[PDB]
């Protein structure tokens, strides 16, 4: 699955 | 009242520097997805490596530097599963992600639209993070990481109560076609596109 980017 | 005549840059690949407040210049490369009708200075851009869609006044923001519109042409990608794609639109979803340690991490969201320009990508937002994201969701779907569940206010101003005891004003910039009670909002001094149900 995709890795969530914690910052954005 | 004249202005320099410019090529329409929607659909274009771009790159530019960005002057971080009291910080270094950072470098950005992306695809211009849209030019906002109610505010033609404002573009929506998908930057390579960044999941959030950002809204920038590309030609006006003094933090932008060395803005280059590239000749690179975005492929006219035919849609593989037009049926599956078309039916995901407007649907609530459970979207599986991975944590740092690789552990599972499921996020409830809603698929908003096929993205313009990069049309194998999709607009999506999340219940617990209501900004505009963009992914090639057909990939998540095929891999079992995306489960599907069973007038216009555009141009108006909205105020939101900031969680840190404060208020801010935004503009309703877009109505989601598949769900007309859902809108995109742009707040000043914030690059994110907020997605809210306004009914």
């Amino acid at each position: 699955a995709r890795t969530k980017q914690t910052a954005r | 009242p004249v202005s320099q005549p410019r090529r329409n840059i929607v659909g274009c690949r771009i790159q530019h520097g960005w002057k971080e407040g009291n910080g270094p210049v950072t470098q950005w490369k992306g695809t211009v997805l849209d030019q906002v009708p109610v505010n033609p200075s404002l573009y929506l851009i998908k930057y390579d490596g960044f999941d959030c869609v950002y809204g920038l006044e590309l030609n006006k923001d003094e933090r932008v530097s060395a803005l280059e519109v590239l000749p690179d042409r975005v492929a006219t990608s035919r849609i593989s599963d037009a049926h599956l794609a078309d039916t995901m639109i407007g649907k609530a979803v459970e979207h599986m992600f991975e944590t740092e340690d690789g552990s599972k991490d499921e996020w409830r969201g809603m698929v908003l639209a096929r993205a313009p320009v990069m049309n194998t990508w999709f607009y999506i937002t999340y219940e617990k993070d209501p900004v505009l994201y963009m992914y090639q969701l057909l990939d998540d779907y095929k891999e079992g990481d995306l489960r599907i569940m069973p007038d216009s206010l555009v141009g108006k101003q909205v105020e939101y109560a900031k969680e840190d005891g404060s208020k801010r004003t935004g503009m309703v910039i877009h109505q989601v076609e598949a769900k007309p009670s859902v809108y995109f909002i742009k707040f000043d001094d914030d690059f994110h596109i907020y997605v809210y149900d306004l009914v």
